[PDB]
């Protein structure tokens, strides 16, 4: 409603990079704030492609940033008969970023590991691995739960089970407000997809420089399924955390599967231990049930809603049957113990293929009136298919079904305006929060102040 | 639906033999055939899937190679403990059918049978009924012919005949003839006769018992 | 003197065509006094069969390795009852397996690049994503010959990469060779999941489909390690556009998942590839067997001096006055043209000649005007 | 690792109905299908019919649409098959077998592996009977030069494991028991023994049978026919 349109900053990073294709704010033990953003298609040492993390402080001007440096170098140690290979060549550090304290985890899903034993080896396999950092201390840590040493001969007996060979660890994470690190694997236990939490400080107490195995005292992984409906379902391709139990010692997990059940969908709400609470079924095929998933409270009684993305969704018309437009789903938290329903709200978009519903930023009180309001990004909406931003305001009963503003991409064609996005913070303390957009295909990231 | 066709329904071989069971199929599978082996016992395991493709653990011994039409299983140096039934599966349409069923025997010096006569006991004569048992007992090849004749005339109705399984010592074969009657009727003849007919001897080995002769 | 339309060329129409004429009556001496007009008639009728072009898509993965002779043997048969339905067929085929990219592609050791099949004991072929074939040729024996010597490849995951190779050989037109005034056929062939839009970021590609034709000159397509898979609604706007007609032949543990998906593709059509003829494939396509065209003529070599006026007659007898097309017409069925022909004032040249001509076919009526 | 164990045997009226059962462990149980197989007593396996663990969804051989419907209990991971209206012709062994269903790689299901152990069905109209036990002695004038062999015959009987020793297994070697023959709905058996001329009658040799069905232990003392 109050975004600022005409007055942008924009901070660009090398060409080439994806510099924007994650984003977050971080803040210093002194209480300022800046941006953190992840370019998954960097320039190493050797010009192949790592990924990069860049620190942007607040500019009103914008510009460039400086890059907060990590390890590039592939390694290779003996442990007794075995050698163990990391391979970072192409991992998309940076692919997804997030920021705790003083605290900053950008991960990389694609890279590889591999074994060797004599005349067998484990498979080089993408486990993904990720990396923790204390910029203002210079520490570096790293965390990769789904790395091992048991030969592909073992899997193919077992029939491939607990095989989290290809997790890609780090494809979402998430940190709860205790310090606790959760990361979605899409791929694990056979595609099937898997949860890794870990406590940070533990990750970092239980890091040794030169040994590549290891293993946290305190991690917990979810558990393999025998269920077909669960089979390439993409468990942990979005992950969000909320309180939807009424106890508030016990923390709640939101987990998006785009595809489970024959690429139907769904979004899971379970506790800390990985036992269901609920679950949410997509409504119609391949549309993606489950892409995005946020946690806010839109109603204002206290109690967290859900908000569900589904970019590929085809409305019925009636000049086009099949219009791909994307949908938002909108569920409202009840009092009691009893179970999220039907939604509560629909939102539907107008251009085709534009991918409606693909980024949900929760904005808090943007215009300070005492109900949450939330961004919905359609990377290739608008007339000329460039990008949009749309900003719906909550009321007593949900969200109003019409948006009270929108945004357009400043950037070129194919930029990929809005893919990710960023809001209740606030950078320039004038006291409402302000949002920050990321185009991945122009490498820039756009910032919008609230009035 | 497609019947299939095994070619040999007994061979009989000896240790360190080659041998091969062939199971044809009368429409068209490409390559959905699976073998499989029933020990004595009840126990059936599958030995080889896909018309060539070995299972996990089964010994590089059992081979089995062709499609199309005709489709083969080949033990080379045969042991001791395959010595069993096979059967294929076909599992290509519905409903899956099986083969007719190959038994392998250990060929073992070929022997003649040992043949005894027992007469009825007193406490089934007491009950009302006798009956007669005539065992053959170590003899090889498994084929043999029995006959009853009650004084010299022979007899078809009422006569029970159980065989044995090749035995796993010495692989000799053991059966016996039962012949339950009525006790007036066994009373109201003399001499009961068991002939058996081997390939091992042309005259047959006759055994006669006579009544109240002690 | 009077204006008269004397009839000169009056051959019958054919019944088969197995020469074929198709408008009767074929020449006409047309001769006008100033200022006057004369009407004539003109039948058309439709005696030849129909073109159709079918491209097939085959599964070359290893799932899929011994329900090769199944989908060969839907080919021998599929190409057979064509050619007693129409006399003009193409008939042409292209293979798929998945993105050549890791995780869905055996990357270690360096000797499973070269054949993704070597943890095992036999060998198969290295990966690719599609590759086109064989171009629509009116050739069977050539399109049998080379599909018997098709093998598998191998990867890893259950979904494969099929939609790709759909939206190349709907959107490569001078590659598979679709013909422009023809019915349009493609034969999709599976046995497992599909991967779909979006899903292509566990690979690290988050390009989305463009649409365009990528296919080079050594006949892969290109793009397929660099952009992602194609959704619905893109393969529903370009199945419209280039006129093609899609079929499902996959088998029974699938069925009902490409069921589900048809009610989100309009018309499209599932049969079973099944192991004696697929049966239920041939039918349904003798079904769709029922194409019928329209009538349209137009004019050729109109003198300026000359205007014509066109009354049509379509199934039964309802005249339609100022018409010239037909439409709803089946193979067989004959329509009738009323056309009048009227002169403005006498041209200086005596001698004059039009045509008039049916769209997309060679027979033609041939009026030579002169001036009295 | 993969164990598919199936309940015991079952005699039932030729009329009613039974219900067998085979648990299985060390798998999913889910993404696998789960056929039945009927062997009768010629060997001759047929197909009857399989289940899908995950939707009950059952495809059935012709011959056996109306006979057996299967069932499945995915709490206690165990299928179950039910044969309605029992006749004579059904008495056999019934198997369970495990085929794939749901893959997640590229591969595909070759084949029904995994076999049960066998359930046996019988069907028949008989009571429970503890069997009648007779002695074997050879013929008087039919001496013995060398090998002499004598027998314990069993006779009328209900269903039928029997466990015949002799001498409480002191004296097995030379020792064969036929299978039991059924005529008029009771079975009879056979047991032989072959020991030196000397050994008998010298010593003493005894036939000892056991019927757990009847619960019925019999000891009985080959003796050689008087005069
Ligand atoms: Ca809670
Ligand atoms: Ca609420
Ligand atoms: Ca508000
Ligand atoms: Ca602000
Ligand atoms: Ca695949
Ligand atoms: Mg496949």
């Amino acid at each position: 409603l109050n975004l600022d349109p005409v007055q942008l900053t924009f901070y660009a990073g090398p060409n080439g990079s994806q510099f924007g294709f994650s984003l977050d704010f971080h803040k210093d033990s002194h209480g300022r704030v800046a941006i953190v953003v992840g370019a998954p298609r960097t320039l190493g040492p050797s010009q192949e492609e790592t990924g990069g993390v860049f620190l942007c402080p607040w500019r009103a001007e914008g510009g460039q940033c400086p890059s907060l440096l990590f390890d590039l170098r592939d390694e290779t140690r003996n442990v007794g008969s075995q050698t163990l290979q990391t391979f970072k060549a192409r991992q998309g550090l940076g692919a997804s970023v997030v920021s705790w304290s003083d605290v900053i985890v950008a991960c990389a899903p694609w890279q590889h590991w591999n074994v060797l034993e004599k005349t067998e080896e484990a498979e080089k396999t993408p486990v993904g691995s990720c990396f923790l950092a204390q910029p203002e201390s210079g520490r570096r840590a790293e965390y990769s739960p789904c790395r091992g040493n048991t030969l592909s001969r073992i899997y193919v007996e077992n029939d491939f089970s607990w095989d989290k060979r290809y997790c890609e660890a780090g494809f979402s994470s998430v940190v709860t407000q205790a310090g606790e690190l959760v990361l979605g694997a899409p791929g694990g236990y056979y595609f099937l997809g898997l949860l890794a939490q870990a406590p940070v400080a533990d990750i970092f107490s239980s890091y040794r420089p030169g040994i590549l195995l290891w293993h946290v005292s305190s991690q917990s992984l979810s558990f393999d399924s025998s269920n077909p409906e669960y089979f390439d379902g993409y468990w942990g391709y979005s992950v969000a955390v909320g309180e939807f139990d009424g106890d508030l010692n016990t923390t709640e997990y939101v987990v998006g599967a785009p595809t489970w059940s024959w690429t139907l969908g769904a979004v899971e709400i379970l506790d800390s231990y990985y036992q269901r609470l609920h679950r949410l079924r997509g409504e119609q095929m391949a549309s993606y049930f489950g892409h995005s998933v946020a946690v806010t409270d839109v109603n204002g009684d206290g109690r967290h809603d859900l908000l569900v993305g589904a970019p590929l969704y085809m409305e019925s018309r009636a000049d086009r049957k099949l219009a791909e437009v994307g949908r938002v789903y909108l569920f409202l938290q009840p009092r009691g113990p009893h179970a999220l329903g039907a939604p509560s709200l629909l939102l539907t978009g107008t251009q085709l293929y534009g991918r409606f519903g693909s980024a949900i930023a929760p904005l808090g009180d943007l215009d300070r009136d005492g109900y949450n309001d939330i961004a919905v990004a359609a990377p290739y909406g608008g007339p000329s298919g460039r990008g949009q931003v749309l900003v719906f305001l909550g009321q007593s009963e949900g969200l109003r079904s019409r948006p009270s503003q929108v945004l357009d991409s400043p950037f070129p064609t194919g930029s990929a305006f809005g893919f990710s996005l960023r809001g209740a913070v606030d950078i320039d303390d004038n006291g409402y929060p302000d949002l920050i957009v990321g185009a991945y295909g122009a490498n820039q990231v756009a910032v919008y102040r609230a009035q | 639906d497609i019947q299939m066709t095994q070619s040999p329904s007994s061979l009989s071989a000896s240790l360190g033999e080659r041998v091969s069971l062939t199971c044809r199929a009368s429409q068209e599978i490409s390559a959905y055939l699976s073998w499989l082996q029933q020990k004595p016992d009840g126990t059936i395991k599958r030995l080889i899937y896909a018309a060539s493709t070995l299972d996990s653990g089964v010994p590089k011994r059992f081979s089995g190679s062709r499609s199309g039409s005709d489709y083969s299983l080949t033990i080379s140096s045969l042991e001791s403990e395959d010595f069993a039934d096979y059967y294929c599966l076909q599992f290509a349409t519905y409903p899956w059918t099986f083969g007719g069923g190959t038994k392998l025997e250990i060929r073992r010096a070929d022997a003649a049978p040992t043949v005894s006569i027992f007469p009825p006991s007193s406490e089934q004569l007491t009950s009302g009924g006798a009956s007669v048992v005539c065992f053959l007992n170590n003899f090889y090849p498994k084929d043999i012919n029995v006959k009853w004749k009650i004084d010299g005339s022979e007899r078809q109705n009422g006569v029970l005949n159980s065989w044995t399984d090749q035995d796993s010592k010495d692989s000799t074969y053991s059966m016996s003839s039962t012949l339950t009657l009525t006790k007036d009727e066994y009373e109201r003849h003399n001499s009961y006769t068991c002939e058996a007919t081997h390939k091992t001897s042309t005259s047959p080995i006759v055994k006669s018992f006579n009544r109240n002769e002690c | 003197p009077v204006s008269e339309a004397r009839v000169l060329e009056d051959r019958p129409l054919s019944d088969k065509g197995s020469q074929v004429t198709q408008v009767s009556p074929q020449r006409i001496a047309l001769r006008l006094r100033p200022d006057d007009s004369k009407n004539f008639s003109i039948q058309v009728r439709q005696v030849e069969d129909y073109p159709v072009d079918i491209y097939y898509l085959m599964d070359l993965s290893y799932s899929m390795k011994d329900d090769l002779w199944s989908i060969q043997n839907l080919g021998t048969k599929l190409a057979t009852q064509m050619r007693k339905l129409t006399s003009n067929l193409r008939i042409g085929f292209g293979a798929f397996v998945d993105k050549p990219v890791s995780p869905y592609m055996y990357i270690s050791p360096p000797e499973a690049l070269e054949n993704p099949c070597y943890d095992m004991k036999t060998t198969c072929l290295p990966m690719f994503g599609y590759k086109h074939v064989l171009t629509l040729t009116d050739q069977v024996t050539r399109f049998n010959e080379e599909v018997k010597k098709q093998s598998v490849s191998r990867n890893r995951d259950a979904p494969e990469g099929g939609f790709d190779a759909i939206m190349q050989a709907t959107v490569c037109d001078e590659k598979i060779g679709w013909r422009n005034d023809a019915s349009h056929l493609l034969v999709f062939t599976t046995d497992a999941k599909t991967h779909i839009a979006l899903d292509g970021r566990l690979a690290g590609i988050v390009q989305p489909n463009d649409g365009q034709c990528h296919v080079g000159s050594d006949n892969h397509y290109s793009a397929s390690t660099t952009m992602d898979y194609p959704s619905l609604g893109l393969m529903t706007e370009k199945l419209s556009q280039k006129n093609i007609n899609l079929i499902f032949a996959v088998t029974e543990n699938v069925v009902n998942l490409y069921q589900n998906y048809s009610e989100l593709i309009p018309g499209t059509t599932v049969g079973v590839l099944s192991m004696d003829s697929s049966n239920v494939l041939q039918l349904i396509v003798d079904a769709y067997g029922k194409i019928r065209s329209k009538v349209e003529l137009e004019v050729r070599d109109l003198p300026e001096e000359l205007s014509l006026s066109f009354n049509a007659t379509c199934l039964n007898n309802e005249v339609i006055p100022g018409l010239k097309s037909c439409m709803g017409l089946k193979i067989g069925d004959t329509v009738s043209f009323s056309i009048e022909a009227k002169v403005r004032g006498c041209p200086q040249e005596k001698e004059k000649s039009f045509t008039i001509k049916p769209v997309g076919f060679k027979d033609s009526l041939i009026v030579q005007v002169t001036f009295d | 690792r993969c164990s598919c164990r199936k309940s015991g045997p079952e005699v039932v009226k030729p009329g009613a109905s039974v219900k067998i059962s085979c648990k299985a462990s060390g798998y999913s149980f889910t993404a696998y299908f789960m056929n039945w197989v009927k062997q009768s007593h010629g060997k001759s396996l047929e197909w009857i019919g399989r289940v899908n663990p995950y939707n009950g969804d059952t495809l059935y051989n012709q011959r056996f649409k109306g006979k057996a419907t299967l069932t499945v209990d995915n709490s206690s991971r165990t299928a179950h098959m039910e044969l309605l209206s029992l006749t004579s012709e059904d008495s056999a062994i019934y198997y369970c077998g495990r085929s794939g269903a749901y893959y997640r790689y590229d591969g595909r299901a070759y084949g029904m592996d995994y076999w049960g152990q066998g359930t046996s069905v019988t069907v028949s109209s008989a009571k429970t009977t503890p069997p009648s036990v007779y002695p074997l002695a050879p013929g008087s004038a039919a001496q013995t030069n060398s090998m002499v062999t004598l027998g314990c015959l069993v006779k009328g009987y209900f269903p039928e494991p029997v466990t015949v020793t002799w001498n409480s297994g002191s004296l097995s070697s030379g020792v064969h028991t036929f299978p039991a023959v059924l005529q008029s709905d009771l079975y009879t058996l056979s047991s032989s023994v072959t020991v030196t001329s000397s050994t008998w009658p010298s010593q003493s040799i005894t036939c000892n049978v056991a019927h757990p069905a009847s619960s019925t232990k019999v000891d009985k003392k080959i003796e050689p026919r008087g005069p």
